[PDB]
Parts: C-alpha cells; sequence; structure tokens
C-alpha cells in the first residue's frame, strides 16, 4: 500500500487548511487508516459470497 | 573520423522556448474549472518564477 503520510500531505496541500476556519474539510481524513481498508476488504467479499 | 551525438542546430540557437513560453502563457490564461482557485494561484505563481 501507499504510506499515509505520504498520500495525506498530498491530500492536505490541496486542502489549504486555514487554522482560524472552521471546516467541514478536517472530518474527511477521519479514519483513513489500513487494518480498515482490509477490514472492508474482506467485508464485502464475503458478503457478496454469502 | 568520430561519432558524435549532434543536437538539432534550432535548440543550440534558443528558439524553442519561444514556442514554450507562448504555450504556458496560454495555459496561464486558461481557467481550472473543476478546480479552486488557490490551486490555480499556486501553479501560476510557480510557473511566474522560472
Amino acid at each position: 500500500l501507499v504510506s499515509t503520510e505520504a498520500q495525506i500531505q498530498k491530500m492536505s496541500q490541496d486542502l489549504q487548511l486555514e487554522a482560524l476556519t472552521i471546516q467541514s474539510e478536517t472530518q474527511f481524513l477521519t479514519g483513513i487508516n489500513s487494518q480498515a481498508a482490509n477490514d472492508c476488504f474482506k467485508t464485502l467479499i464475503a458478503a457478496m459470497l454469502s | 573520423g568520430v561519432l558524435n551525438q549532434v543536437l538539432n542546430d534550432n535548440i543550440r540557437n534558443g528558439h524553442v522556448v519561444n514556442q514554450l513560453m507562448e504555450a504556458l502563457m496560454q495555459l496561464s490564461r486558461q481557467q481550472f474549472p473543476t478546480m479552486p482557485v488557490d490551486y490555480k494561484r499556486s501553479i501560476q505563481r510557480g510557473i511566474l518564477l522560472l
């Protein structure tokens, strides 16, 4: 997989996260680890079979 | 009597850079419809640096 920080940094510079103002865009970084990716990958396929 | 890897002789006398800058200035004048203005700003500032 791609490293989390190496991609998140691109994402972060694309979003231009201002400090003062409140934004809906911080919440987009919620739950971006692996081991959930694998969790979904293992849940979906098993579900489609079952 | 010796082999040589010669350039074009339109490159040695730098003229192709005029074509290049004309294209780049056109590309600057275009919009990035899909993207915000700050990204465009960053790109075109990075182009002006050179």
